[PDB]
Formats: structure tokens, sequence, C-alpha cells
């Protein structure tokens, strides 16, 4: 039953948190490796009634965020003002030499 | 943008198409 | 799965660590007796909260049929747990108020579909007949006349790609489900004759400043800078956000409008419009000067000073510095929706009946021959 | 044949009164204005007063501005210069010009050195 | 071959053409004025044999043309219908034997209501303004005679005095002014304008006084073909 | 002055010697200019294509 | 003394003159006229435009060989198109920009053209070198020249604004008769067919018709009320036409020295600025200032036809030698062949 895909893909997330070990308490090389934690528990359990909020679920995801943060818990608009910045060395060109 | 006079013809050309393109979700329904 | 679904669980992800995380620092509270407690549904997380005492969050906009504004109806009873529906018996959470408005706004929303078709429709019928006039009498002929062929030009072209939009690509869902080359094509080209339109009220307003308030007598100036202003410039600001758009964020055939690359185009444009409203402050300071000295009424100088004034935020386009926003409330929006559709979509209409109709040279040169 | 006669003329003391009868003939009398234009002994023609093609406005000059009074007659097309208190320094020919174009609120060269639609002139002199 | 020579006159025709380009930019860079000055009266002046008097001179990069009309004969009516293009029409008038002043009145009407000049503004230069002040000060009072509403006359609240002048005077040079500005209202349609000047033919800026009002009628003529005025 | 008002009469003498006729003799030559040369006006009759510079 | 004698043998002779008229006035051409065929409406097109002028045209002419065309406008060109091709064979840039006339030589060889500045200049375009250049520089005028005509490659007949006519003589460059006796401002004149005689209306409307032998006026005829603008003799020689400033157009004669027909309309308002006949005198062509070439006819006195093609007044009007086309010219720089 679902208890056989829970343990199945819980050490499974240990085995992807290796390159990204001792570095795991900030917001961005977490994205990929998080995301895919919760596709193991909606994928299996979509047959059962009770979803990703899972009562086993539910530990394995509250117990994952403690093994891991008990201890530690520009480019973009440089292409939208320069082209504005031109515009004005055109108007002031149109009207004067 | 968005909810700019300019994009307001871009603005209408997504909230119009996000109806017959992207089905309705369940509101609780069998769901949070 | 489709990109904003792709982003809609990479966010969803994003408040569910946050959620936890938060769950942790934040200590316990006793409540009075059974309350209340913590738990994550799935979208929002809720605090520890006393029994009775129900929350009210806005839905989150990870769907795209979620809209922000409304809220949740999320509620417990006082036994110590959350509401149960009586179908699944389960803990439940009420989201249906955020969804429950799509509905009535589905038709309020295709009112202006048709609107946005109609307006379209006379700037195409009422424009020929229009730029066909300039090009058959070259009596008329000026560098006014010659500017307004361009202007005209801009006013088709764009009035027929938005069509060709409006009734291909919004309100076919297998075109958007399965991303073709061809829509983000064409939503190359309906940004880039969009941004040409929007530039041309800015051609139209800095030879009407060159032509009354500043170099009145230098005149016949060369065309080589306004031909290129308003037909080669904008190809700069679309086709750098082209590129970044396929790069960055490449949504379903680019109708999405949920990033800041868009303000490579918009952007721009609003720094045109504002100098075409900064040229308008302009034109009435000299025409109210030049009744002035005349000497006439203070009754009189007001009442052409108001019909000149609706006459060139058609051709200025002065209708987005005046409304540069729009107002979160409802009870405005219903109304704003309405006052500045109306204003876009019968621009090529007010523009081609105003100049071309309503004036004076015209009605004179066809009526003799 | 453009055709403008004048009658009157005389000795008149000062103070007394004089009808100048203006005729034309050879043209429409309606459709064209009327001028009355003096020359002084040894001066150049100087323009005295105006009608409008019917009886519209009636300008005078500064001298003869309540003094003198012009009227037409349509229907006998003749031209009246009702003078009254005239003062010594009116004795001067009085030719009857006329306007050189019809229906227009325009009048050119009416007091000009030499000019075609003019009449010969009456020499209304004051004792 | 028969059509050999056709190519010889589409290049006769290229030349032509690109002649007919470059002197149209040279023609409408240079706006014609017309100086219809009263005799004696200080026309020649009044900016500083043939029956045309050009005259070249330029104001900021604008290089007027004025033509002075001299050696013609009296009657005006059918030559004045040739400067119906010019820009503005200099008028000068004496402001002091016979009736001078009533002879500028009577020429300004003509021109005013004239059919072709009706769309060509008129620029007002009121000169001989240094010996009005001295006419009216003391000696013969020729304002008064020749005017019976004169008497009876105030100087408006818009007068603006200069040093120097008797209050008679400025009383008598705004009642001229008012003479030639009730012609030009009551007649007018709102085509043209009148725009009446105070000089003494010795100014030394009255190049200045036409260029301005030169750019006031383009100006106003560039607010006509929008449709704004 | 006196001496060209002589002018107008010593003129006029010798215009009133010019031999004249009637209307119905004068303006008849008219009527007969007209129909002769009717055949080649173009601007009464159209020309074709063939025929016209134009 | 002799100035009232003066007008008693004035007014007798007016008088001798006048009942002399009224004997030759059996019908006036009005009772036994009226039983011809009218040629109904006649519909015109332009079938060409010269657009190359950028001030307004004031004059043109047709050459001899009815393909050239010089036209004269106020920015000091005098342009000679070919109405064929449309093709500015020539472009000569004037000294005066204000000109009010211009003629062609009846060879080709030649044109002329007057204006405010009193000069009337010849210029030579059949040259040696190919270029073109002033040939003759005739003054001696007092007045601004209204028309100008050529009598041959030597001779040239030119009308001032100061009540007098000349003959030039291009080869030496004075004249030879000063034609006299206009109160007022000659404003056209237009050479018979054999170039013996010429009419010339002024502005005292009075039509008068000089011998180009002496100095000797013919005829005079008063028939108008206003300034005669326009004039142009018959192709038979015997009669001429005369548009002026009150609306109306009328028809004189030699033979009869009266006016035979008087061309008006009760709308019409505005004066004739240029009037032409057609090859067989049957279209008189009458340029009005409202804009329209009113088309009348000179038998029926029927406004048959109205050309409307012009934006402002038509100032000057030309029909070919054969009677081919209609040049009509206007202050809106639009030159139409029709």
């Amino acid at each position: 039953n679902y208890e056989t895909a829970v343990q199945f893909c819980w050490n499974h997330y240990k085995d992807q948190m290796d390159p990204i070990e001792k570095d795991w308490c900030d917001w961005a090389m977490i994205s990929r490796p998080y995301s895919t934690l919760r596709d193991c528990l909606e994928h299996f359990a979509e047959l059962f009634d009770l979803g990703f909020p899972n009562p086993l679920a539910e530990r394995i995801i509250f117990e994952t965020h403690q093994i891991h943060f008990a201890n530690c818990s520009d480019v973009l608009l440089a292409m939208i003002i320069a082209p504005i910045c031109l515009i004005p060395f055109l108007i002031t060109l149109v009207v004067w030499r | 943008c968005g909810n700019l006079s300019t994009c307001m013809l871009g603005t209408y050309t997504q909230d119009f198409n996000k109806f017959h393109t992207f089905p309705q979700t369940a509101i609780g329904v069998g769901a949070p | 799965k489709p990109f904003l679904y792709v982003v809609g669980r990479k966010k969803m992800m994003d408040a569910q660590y946050k959620c936890y995380d938060r769950m942790q620092q934040l200590p316990a509270y006793q409540g009075e007796g059974p309350y209340c407690n913590r738990t994550w549904d799935g979208w929002l997380c809720w605090d520890d909260t006393p029994a009775g005492v129900l929350s009210y969050q806005f839905c989150p906009d990870y769907f795209p049929d979620f809209d922000p504004s409304e809220k949740v109806t999320k509620y417990c009873d006082e036994k110590g747990v959350w509401f149960k529906h009586p179908e699944n018996n389960r803990t439940w959470s009420n989201y249906t108020m955020c969804n429950a408005f799509t509905p009535e706004k589905l038709k309020n929303a295709y009112v202006l579909y048709y609107l946005a078709i109609v307006g379209h429709s006379l700037s195409i019928f009422t424009l020929v007949i229009s730029l066909g006039i300039f090009v058959f009498f070259r009596s008329l002929g000026c560098q006014r006349v010659t500017l307004h062929k361009n202007m005209f030009l801009t006013y088709i072209l764009n009035s027929m790609i938005i069509i060709i939009h409006l009734v291909e690509v919004v309100p076919n869902g297998e075109l958007v489900r399965r991303d073709p080359v061809s829509c983000k094509i064409l939503h190359f080209f309906h940004q880039y004759m969009m941004a040409c339109n929007y530039f041309w009220m800015l051609c139209e307003g800095i030879y009407l400043h060159t032509l009354i308030v500043v170099a009145v007598f230098t005149e016949k100036q060369r065309l080589r800078w306004y031909y290129l202003l308003g037909w080669g410039f904008p190809l700069v600001p679309t086709t750098i956000h082209a590129i970044t758009r396929a790069v960055y964020f490449n949504d379903n055939c680019w109708l999405s409008v949920e990033t800041h690359l868009l303000y490579i185009i918009h952007g721009p444009v609003m720094a045109a419009l504002v100098v075409n409203f900064f040229f308008l402050l302009n034109i009435v300071r000299v025409l109210v000067t030049k009744m002035r000295e005349t000497h006439e009424a203070e009754s009189h100088m007001y009442l052409k000073a108001v019909k000149a004034t609706m006459i060139l935020v058609p051709l200025l386009g002065i209708q987005f510095v005046v409304f540069p926003w729009r107002p979160s409330n409802k009870m405005l929006g219903k109304i704003y929706d309405y006052v500045m559709h109306s204003l876009i979509h019968f621009q090529g209409f007010f523009v081609a009946t105003i100049y071309c109709f309503c004036n004076n040279e015209v009605q004179t040169t066809v009526k003799r021959q | 044949q453009v055709q403008l006669q004048e009658s009157g003329g005389g000795l008149v003391q000062p103070g007394g009164s004089l009808r100048l009868s203006c005729a034309a003939s050879g043209f429409t009398f309606s459709n064209y204005k009327m001028n009355w234009v003096r020359q002084a002994p040894g001066k150049g023609l100087e323009w005295v007063s105006d009608i409008s093609q019917s009886g519209a406005s009636i300008s005078y000059t500064g001298s003869v501005k309540g003094r003198f009074t012009i009227s037409r007659d349509n229907a006998k097309n003749t031209l009246y210069l009702q003078m009254n208190s005239l003062k010594p320094e009116d004795t001067a020919v009085y030719y009857c010009a006329r306007c050189p174009a019809p229906f227009t609120r325009d009048c050119f060269d009416v007091t000009s050195t030499t000019y075609a639609y003019r009449g010969q002139g009456t020499q209304v002199t004051v004792s | 071959d028969q059509r050999n020579e056709e190519k010889a006159q589409r290049e006769a025709n290229k030349k032509i053409e690109k002649q007919l380009q470059k002197d149209k930019q040279v023609y409408r860079a240079t706006h014609r004025l017309l100086l219809l000055g009263a005799g004696e009266s200080g026309k020649n002046t009044i900016v500083k044999t043939s029956g045309i008097f050009e005259t070249k001179f330029q104001v900021d990069k604008v290089n007027f043309h004025m033509f002075d009309v001299g050696a013609q004969r009296d009657e005006r009516r059918k030559w004045i219908q040739c400067f119906n293009d010019v820009t503005a029409i200099i008028f000068v008038v004496a402001s002091s034997q016979t009736n001078r002043l009533q002879a500028a009145l009577k020429l300004f009407d003509s021109i005013w209501n004239n059919k072709w000049l009706r769309d060509t503004s008129v620029i007002l230069f009121l000169n001989k303004q240094d010996l009005l002040a001295e006419k009216v000060l003391a000696g013969k009072s020729k304002i008064e005679d020749y005017f019976p509403e004169f008497a009876r006359y105030t100087t408006p609240e818009d007068a603006t005095p200069e040093p120097g002048e008797d209050p008679r005077v400025t009383r008598a040079k705004y009642f001229i002014r008012d003479e030639f500005l009730r012609i030009s209202t009551a007649s007018g349609d709102g085509r043209h304008y009148c725009y009446p000047h105070f000089t003494c033919s010795v100014d030394t800026e009255n190049i200045r006084r036409v260029f301005n009002d030169c750019r006031d009628i383009i100006q106003r003529m560039h607010l006509r073909q929008y449709e704004l005025l | 002055s006196i001496a060209q008002a002589r002018k107008l009469v010593e003129q006029l003498k010798m215009e009133a010697n010019i031999d004249r006729i009637k209307v119905s003799k004068a303006a008849a030559d008219l009527m007969a200019y007209c129909e002769a040369h009717a055949k080649e006006d173009p601007l009464l009759t159209p020309v074709p294509a063939s025929e016209n510079p134009f | 003394s002799e100035l009232d004698q003066l007008r008693q043998e004035a007014e007798q002779l007016k008088n001798q003159i006048r009942d002399a008229r009224k004997a030759c006035a059996d019908a006036t051409l009005s009772q036994i006229t009226n039983n011809i065929d009218p040629v109904g409406r006649i519909q015109m097109r332009t079938r060409r435009t010269l657009r190359g002028h950028l001030a307004k045209i004031y004059a043109m002419h047709w050459g001899t060989d009815s393909r050239l065309l010089v036209s004269a406008s106020q920015d000091g060109k005098l342009i000679i198109w070919d109405s064929y091709t449309t093709n500015k064979v020539h472009a000569i840039p004037l000294r005066s920009s204000w000109v009010m006339t211009c003629a062609y030589a009846p060879s080709g060889n030649y044109v002329a053209c007057g204006g405010l500045d009193n000069i009337c200049s010849i210029y030579n375009l059949k040259t040696r070198e190919g270029n073109v250049r002033v040939s003759r520089e005739l003054a001696g005028h007092t007045g601004y020249l209204s028309c100008c005509r050529f009598l041959d490659d030597n001779q040239i007949v030119t009308s001032s604004g100061d009540t007098t006519c000349a003959l030039w003589d291009i080869e030496t460059g004075q004249q030879t008769t000063t034609f006299t006796g206009h109160t007022g401002d000659v404003m056209s004149l237009s050479l018979a067919p054999d170039t013996r005689l010429f009419v010339s209306g002024a502005c005292d409307a009075s039509a008068k018709l000089w011998d180009v032998r002496e100095g000797m006026c013919r005829q005079t005829f008063t028939g108008h009320e206003s300034d005669i603008n326009a004039i142009c003799f018959f192709p038979n020689g015997n009669a001429f036409a005369t548009g002026s400033d009150d609306a109306t157009c009328r028809l004189f004669d030699l033979r009869a020295d009266q006016e035979l027909m008087t061309y008006s309309h009760d709308n019409i308002i505005c004066g004739i600025t240029s009037v032409s006949f057609s090859k067989s005198g049957r279209l008189l062509l009458a340029g009005y200032d409202d804009f329209n070439c009113n088309v009348w006819d000179a038998l029926k006195a029927d406004r048959a036809g109205v050309l409307a093609g012009h934006d402002n007044r038509v100032s000057c009007l030309g029909v070919t030698d054969d009677g081919m086309a209609v040049a009509t010219g206007s202050w809106d720089s639009f030159l139409k062949i029709w």
C-alpha cells in the first residue's frame, strides 16, 4: 500500500541532498531538490483520498524540516532604462540637428 | 505590467484566454 | 505541463517550505480549551487560532483561474477541530468564494470582447475612406497630411493584427495548450505594430510642437527621422523583448503578461505618451495666449480651449497619462474598463472622423469635386 | 456707358442749404455703391461720404458728419447730398464717384487723380 | 529606333525637376512682404524707375523679401491682387492741406474687404508719431475739425503711456489706432488680422516688430490647419 | 485740362464716319463662319482615342 | 469759356454716334438667331495636369505647333511644358518673380514675360550653345505689364497699366508706336488673325481697336459696366469677346460698332478673368473667379458646359491653335489640359 511508497522515496531524497549537504538552510539551492519530494507523495497517494496532506506524509515532511534546519534554520532593468534613455537623444535630434 | 493603460489590451488578452485554455480547478471539493 | 502550471507548482513549493519552517520557529500557544491548531491544507498555512475565531485569507495566485481579490472562509467549530465537509468527512477549507465569481466575470468580459471587435471594425471601415482621400486628392498633400498617411497606416495595421489575434489565438484552447511557433511570431508582430502605433502619436506630436511652439519659420524638415522613429525605432524594444522572452520566461504563446520583460515595450511607450502630454500643455498654452492678445471674453476663450483639447487627445493619444493605472476597487474598475476600452478601441475611428471628416479643408474640397 | 451727371450749384451764403442730385444712366444703380468726392481749389480729391448698396450704411467724413446727409433713390437712380449749415471752406467742386465693381463691400481708387466712373462735378461755392 | 529621344527628355525632365525641387526649398524659406506705405510718410525709411524695388533682409536666419512698389500709377485695385500670397502687408500711415488720415482710412478698408486679400494679414505702422506730438500740443488742432467724435473721446484703460509724451497726444495717438481697429473688427471674419504699431520713421528696431508679427501670422496659420483656432 | 478735352473731340470726330452695317448683315457672318468650320471643331464633337493626342 | 463749348460738341458727337448705332441695331441677334440647333451639354474632362509650379499661375500661351506650352507663375519661373507627354522642356529662372503675362512666338524660337517690373524680357530658346538666356530687355513703360503678344520674330505688342499700349522692335529694343487714348489700365489684348489690328480692353469699361501701322484708334466700345479683365479675337477677325469685373461677357463686333450678345446668368456674381474662342468660334470658355470655367455659346448665349476642376480662381485660359486642347491655369499652380 502507501507505506511501501513513502519509505521508497524517503531515503531517495537523502541521496539528492549529498551534493548540497552542509548548505541546506538557504532558499536558492533548495529549489529543485525540494520540489521533487512532493511529486512522490502526490503521485503515489492520488489513489487514496487523503491527498498530499496525508497523516503519514504530514509527519515525514515536517520531520524533514527538522533534521536539516534545526541548527541553522540589475540585469533586468538594464534592458529597460537604456531604450528609454535613448528616446530623448532622438527627440532632441528631430527638433534640433 | 498589468493594470497599465498601454497593456490593457494584453491584460485583457490574458484573462479572457485563461477561461478557454485552462480548466477550472476544484475549489475545496476533493481537494484542499 | 503548461507553463502557468509549471510556475504554479514552483511557487507552491516556496510556500510549503516557508510555512513548515515558520511552524518550527514559532512556539505554541494555549487557547480557550480545545482550539484550532496550526494545519497545512496544501495551499496556505494557518496559524494556531482559538476556537470560534474564523480566519479569512486571500486565495493564492498559483492557478491561472484564481484571482487574489477574493478570500477564503476556513472555519473550525467549538469541539476543537477544523470544519469537516459532510461529503468527504475530512478536513475542509472554503476556497469556493475565490472562483465563484468566474462565471459572472465571464459574461461581463465577453462584452468587452465584442467591443474590441466592433470598435476595431470601424477603425478599418472608416479609415480606408479616411486614407483613400489623401492619396486620391494630392492637392491637400502637405507635410501634415503625409504624416497622417503614416499615422493612418499604423492605425490600420494594428487594428488588423489585433482582430486576427482576438479570433484565432484568444478563443482557441488548442492553440495555447499546444504552443506553436506561429502564435509567438504573431505576438511579435502584434507587440511591434502596437509599439509602432503608440510611437507615431509622438511623431505627430513632435511635428505639431515643432510647427507652432518652436521653429515656426524653419519648415519643410526632412522626414528621414520621422519615418525612422515611427516605423524603424519600435524594432529595437520589440526585438530585445523577443529574444529575452524566449530564453527567460517563455509562456504559452506569450499571451501571459505576468512578467517584467513586458516593460521593455510598455516602458519606452509610456515614456513617449508623457512627452505628448507635455506637448499638449504647450499647445494649449499658446492657443490661450493667442486668444488673450485678441482681447476676447473669458466666457469664449474656454469654449474653444476645450474643443481643441478633446480633438488633440485622439491624435496625440492622451488617454494613458490621465489614467496611468487601474484602481484596485471593483466599483470603479467596472466603469474604468468600459471608459478605457472605448477610447483605445475607438481611437482609429475618432481620429479618422475629426482630422478628415470634421476638417474644414476637406469638407470644401470634396464638395467641389 | 457709365455716365454720372450731377445738378445744383450756384452761390449760397454760409448756413444755407443745397441739394446735389446726381443722375446715373448706363448701369444698374442698385448693384453698385456710391460715393461723394470733392476737389478743393488747388488741392487733391478727398472723400466726403458714401452710401451702401441699398440704404444699409451711411458713412460720412469728419467735417460733414451731422451737417450733410447723403441718400439714394434706387427707383430713380438719383444720388442726393442734402447739405445744410455750410461753411466758407466748402467751396469746391462736387464729383459723383461710383465704386469700381459690384456686389462687394470694398471700394478702391474713388479719390484717385484720374478715374473713369466719375462725374464732371458742380462748382458749389459759398459766398 | 524612335524611342531613344524619350530618355533624352526624361533626363531633361530629371535635372529640371531636380532644380524645381532645390528651388522649392529656397522659395518657401523666404517670406514675401508688401510695403504699401502712403506717400510722403517715410515708407522707404520705415524698415531702415523700377516697378518694384525688392529689399532682401534677414532676421535670425529668416530672409524676408519686401517689395516696395514704386513708379506705379494711382489706381491700385488691379495690381493689389498679385499680393495675396504674401505673408503680411506693411501699411505705413502718415498721422499728420487736404485730409491725410481719411485718405489712409478709406484705403485700409478697401484692402481689408478685398475678396483676394481677406486671408492676408496687414501690419499697421502709424508713422510720424514725433510730428503728432507737436500738432496736438500747440498750433492748429486739425484732429478736432477733421473728426467730430474726438472731442467726446477719452483714452482707453489699455493705454500704455510713454515717457516724454503729452497726455493730449496719447489720447490722439490711440484715437487714430481705434479708427483703424474699428474696420478690422467689424468687417472682419477671423482669417486675417491687423497689428497696429507706433513708429517715428527713425526706430532702429523696425525689423523686430515685423519679425514678431510675422511669427504670429504663421502660428495662427498653422493653428488653422489643425482646426485648433 | 482744356488741351486734353480737345483730344476727345478730335478723336471722336473721325470715329463717326467709320463704315457701319446692320446687325443682320454683320452678325450673319458668325452664323456662317461657325457652320463652315463646325466639321473641324474638336471641342464641339468628341474625337476617338486615335484622333486626339490625349 | 471753351470748357462748356467743348462739352456741347462732345455730347452732340456722343449722341450722333449713338443714333448711328441704333439705326444698325435692327435685330441685335436676339429674334432671328433663336431658331438654331443648340449643341446641348458638352462635358469635358481634364486629360493632363501640370503641378510643377510653386506659386500661382498667372498666364499661359500655346505655340504654333500646338505641342509646347509656356506658363508664367509668381515664383520666378517660365517653365515650358510638353502637353503631349508632360515633360518640362525648359525652366527659365526670371529676374523679377512678379510675372503677370507671357507669350509664345509664332515660330517657337522666342518667349516673352512681363509683370510688375515694367520690363518685357525676351528669351531666346533656340541657342547655338544650347542654354537659355534673355535676348532683349525692353524698358520704357511706366506701369505694370498686363499682356504681351508676338507679331513676328522681331515685333511684339504689349499693354501696360499706364493707360497706353506700345509696339516694340526686338532688334533695336526701342518702341516705334505708342497707342494712347485709354482712361483706365489696359488689362489684356489679342491680335487678329491678320497682324494688322488688335483690341485692348481697359479698366475704364472701354474696349478700343488699334492699327499696328499708326497710332490711330479705329473704334471704341463701352458696352460693359466695369473693368474689362480679358479680351480675345474671333477666329474670323471681325469680332471679339470681352470679359469684365461685373460678372458678364459681351460679344462685340467691328462692322456693327456695338455689342451683339451679352452672356450673363442670375447666379454668377464674380468677374471674368480670361476668355477665348474655339476653332470654329462656337464656344466661348470664360474663366470666372468662382474656380469654374463656364463654357458659354457665342450663338445661343446659353451655358452649355462648366469646367470645375480647379481649387483657386482661373487666372488664365488658352485654347490650342487647332482646337484639340483647352489649357486653363489657376492660382493653385495646377495647369490642367482639358
